[PDB]
RNA sequence: GGUCAAAAUGC
RNA sequence: GGUCAAAAUGC
RNA sequence: GGUCAAAAUGC
C-alpha cells in the first residue's frame, strides 16, 4: 500500500482550568468530536483548548464522506508535582454519536493511573450510503464519533493529548467546503 | 364493468428517461454586474435551490421521484465580444459547514470549470452529486448540503456598457452516474488532485514577470494566519514524499486582445531571475490562439530525478527547497491596445503513475498563492 | 471616410429556369419570401420578447 | 425549390 | 363500432 | 480518469 510505522498524528489538546473552585464540584467535563473536529468544554473554567492543524486532523474536516477504521490515542500527562501516595483522580471516558444524553454509550472506560495514562482504541465508521457516513447529517438521521471525558480532581489528572492515525481503508469522497483554519503564531 | 387499481401503472420506481427537453429540471438566471471586480460571489446557495428554479418538463420528476440514477447538466450561456473577457466557474462542493470559503482553491476540488465567455460562449458540466454511488435524490441534495458556487476569478478586462446575465440551464442527463472514491493510503491512477496552483498575472512589457510555484503541494492554500483545504490535498498531505507526472491546465482569462507568449518549464528555485540560460532547458512555449483558452500541459516524471517532499515549511528561503519547481516566463511580451494585464491561471488536474514513498506527521501551515484584482 | 460597394455583372453559363405560381394550385416548395419583420434587442438583460403573427 | 457556398493550394 | 372489462397472484 | 468537445449541413 503506503505505508509507514509508528507514525500517528495529532489531534486533540486539552487543557484543564486552572480556575477550579473545588466548591461547585469535583469533576470538570469534556468532549472531542473525532469525525468533526470540535472540543466542546464545561464552564467550570477558562478552558486552554487547542486542534492541530494535521494531515489528517485537517483531512476529516474537510472529507464529507467516511467509510473505515481510524485509530485513536488519549494520553493523560498529569500534574507531577503531586506525591503518588497523594493522588485523587480518576477520569471516565466515553465513546457515542451523539452528544445527547438519550442516545447510548458504546465503550466506556474509566482510568486511575497516577500521573500518566494512555489508552489506544479502533474507532470504524459505517455509514447508509454505500457503507459511507456524513457527519451529522440529516439524511439517515446520521451521527459521528464522539469521545467525552470526565475529570474528578482536574487539578491533578491537567493535561490531555488526542491521536488517531488512519488505516489502510479509510476512503473518503466529496469536500466538505469549510471556513479557513487558524495557525496559531 | 369494473377497473382494478391494482393491476394500475401508478408504482413506477425508475429514472427519468427522454429528450433533452423532457429531462429539463430547472433555469437559473445568474447577474454579472458590469462594475464586477473578480472574487466575487456571484450566487452561492445550495444545489437543490437552483434545481427547484422553474416548471419545466422533469421538474416535478425532480420533487417527486425518489431515485435517480442520471447525472445533473448545466448548460451556460453568455456571449462577450472578444475585446474583454471575463473568467467565471461553476463549483459543486459536497457540503458546507459554516460560513466557509470561497476561493477557488477551496471550491475547485470535487467538480468545477472556468471559462472565459469571450472564447467559450456555451459550457457544459455534469457530475454525480453523490461520489459514493449511482443514484441521487432532491431530498439528498436538500438536507446534506450539496453545495453550487458561481465566483468570477478574474474580472472584466473591459467593462461593458450595461449589465450582463448568465443564464444556466439545468437538465437530467441519458448519462449514469459513476463513483469517484479516494482511499487515502492507496491512491488510484490517474490520481485525481484538482489544485488551484494559481493565478499568474503578467504585466504588458518586457518584463520577464517571472513566475516560480512550488511543487510542494501539502495544507493547501495560505491565508492571513490560516490554511485554506480541499480533500484531494487533505489526502497527498497524508503521504510524505511524492512523484508521478503532473498535468497541468493553463485558462486565459483575459481578453484575447492581450498577447504574450508564455514559457513553462521546471527548476529549482536557486536560479536568478536574469538567467538567460533556462530556455535550454526542457520548455515548452504556449501561445493562445484567439477563441483559445484552454492550453493542456503535461509534464513527464522523466523531469523529477527523486521524490520530493509534500511539505515544507512555509519559510523555506527560496534558496533552501530541495523540491522541484514550475516555473513560468515571458518568452516576448505582453502587447494589447487596451489597458490590460495577461492572467492566466494553472490548476493540477491528474497526478499520473504516482508513487508516494512515506506518511507526513505535518507541517504547520503553508505558503502563499497568488490572486488579485480583475 | 465613405465606401463604395462595387458590383460585376455577367452573363453566367447556367440555364433559365421557369418559377411559374398557379394560384390555386400550389407546388411544393411553395416560395413565398416575406419580410417577416426586423428584431431589435437592446443592450442589457431585456428578455426583450419579440411576437410575430 | 432557385441562389449561394463546397468538394481546397504548389510546377 | 369506441370505451371498458378480461386473458389472474407468489420471489 | 470524469466532464467536455468531436465524428458536420440540405428535403
Amino acid at each position: 500500500s503506503i505505508s509507514q510505522q509508528t507514525v500517528w498524528n495529532q489531534m486533540a489538546t486539552v487543557r484543564t482550568p486552572l480556575n477550579f473552585d473545588s466548591s461547585k464540584q469535583s469533576f470538570c467535563q469534556f468532549s472531542v468530536d473525532l469525525l468533526g473536529g470540535g472540543i466542546s468544554v464545561d464552564k467550570t473554567g477558562d478552558w486552554i483548548t487547542l486542534v492541530q492543524n494535521s494531515p489528517i486532523s485537517n483531512l476529516l474536516r474537510v472529507a464529507a464522506w467516511k467509510k473505515g477504521c481510524l485509530m485513536v490515542k488519549v494520553v493523560m500527562s498529569g500534574n507531577a508535582a503531586v506525591k503518588r501516595s497523594d493522588w485523587a483522580s480518576l477520569v471516565q471516558v466515553f465513546l457515542t454519536n451523539s452528544n445527547s444524553t438519550e442516545h447510548f454509550d458504546a465503550c466506556r472506560w474509566t482510568k486511575s493511573e497516577p500521573h500518566s495514562w494512555e489508552l489506544i482504541f479502533p474507532i470504524e465508521v459505517c455509514g447508509p450510503n454505500n457503507g459511507f457516513e456524513m457527519w451529522s447529517s440529516e439524511w439517515a438521521n446520521q451521527t459521528s464519533w464522539h469521545l467525552s471525558f470526565l475529570v474528578d480532581n482536574p487539578k491533578q489528572s491537567t493535561t490531555f493529548d488526542v491521536l488517531l492515525g488512519i488505516s489502510q481503508n479509510f476512503e473518503i469522497a466529496g469536500n466538505t467546503l469549510m471556513p479557513a483554519f487558524s495557525v496559531p503564531q | 364493468m369494473e377497473t382494478n387499481l391494482f393491476k394500475l401503472s401508478l408504482d413506477d420506481v425508475e429514472t427519468p428517461k427522454g429528450s433533452m427537453l423532457d429531462l429539463k429540471i430547472s433555469q437559473s438566471k445568474i447577474a454579472l454586474p458590469k462594475n464586477t471586480v473578480g472574487g466575487t460571489i456571484l450566487r452561492s446557495d445550495l444545489l437543490a435551490n437552483f434545481l427547484t428554479e422553474g416548471n419545466f418538463r422533469a421538474s416535478v420528476d425532480l420533487q417527486r421521484t425518489h431515485r435517480i440514477k442520471g447525472m445533473i447538466k448545466m448548460v451556460a450561456t453568455v456571449g462577450i465580444p472578444e475585446n474583454t473577457g471575463i473568467a467565471l466557474a461553476c463549483a459543486m462542493n459536497s457540503s458546507i459547514r459554516g460560513r466557509a470559503s470561497s476561493d477557488i482553491y477551496t471550491i475547485c476540488s470535487q467538480d468545477c470549470e472556468l471559462w472565459n465567455p469571450a472564447c467559450t460562449k456555451a459550457m457544459t458540466m455534469s457530475f454525480n452529486p453523490n461520489p459514493c454511488s449511482d443514484a441521487w435524490s432532491l431530498e439528498f441534495l436538500k438536507r446534506t448540503g450539496f453545495h453550487c458556487d458561481i465566483i468570477c476569478v478574474t474580472g472584466w478586462t473591459a467593462t461593458p456598457m450595461q449589465d450582463v446575465q448568465v443564464t444556466i440551464d439545468w437538465f437530467i442527463s441519458s448519462q449514469e452516474c459513476v463513483p469517484r472514491t479516494y482511499c487515502v493510503l492507496n491512491p488510484q491512477n490517474p490520481f485525481v488532485l484538482n489544485r488551484w496552483m494559481g493565478k499568474l498575472t503578467f504585466p504588458q512589457g518586457t518584463s520577464r514577470s517571472v513566475k516560480r510555484m512550488p511543487l510542494s503541494i501539502g495544507g493547501g492554500a495560505g491565508a492571513k494566519s490560516a490554511i485554506l483545504m480541499n480533500m484531494p490535498n487533505a489526502v497527498l498531505s497524508m503521504w510524505r514524499y511524492f512523484v508521478g507526472d503532473l498535468v497541468f491546465e493553463v485558462s486565459k482569462m483575459t481578453s484575447p486582445y492581450i498577447k504574450c507568449t508564455v514559457s513553462f518549464f521546471i527548476a529549482f528555485g536557486n536560479l536568478a531571475d536574469d538567467t538567460i540560460n533556462f530556455e535550454a532547458f526542457p520548455h515548452k512555449l504556449v501561445q493562445f490562439g484567439e477563441i483559445q483558452e484552454k492550453v493542456v500541459l503535461k509534464f513527464s516524471q522523466e523531469e523529477f530525478l527523486t521524490a520530493w517532499s509534500t511539505q515544507v515549511r512555509p519559510a523555506t528561503t527560496l534558496l533552501a527547497d530541495g523540491c522541484p519547481y514550475l516555473y513560468a516566463m515571458v518568452h516576448d511580451s505582453s502587447v494589447s491596445t487596451i489597458p490590460g494585464d495577461f492572467v492566466i491561471g494553472v490548476k493540477l488536474t491528474i497526478i499520473e503513475n504516482m508513487c508516494a514513498y512515506g506518511l507526513n506527521p505535518g507541517i504547520s501551515g503553508s505558503r502563499l498563492l497568488g490572486t488579485i484584482p480583475q
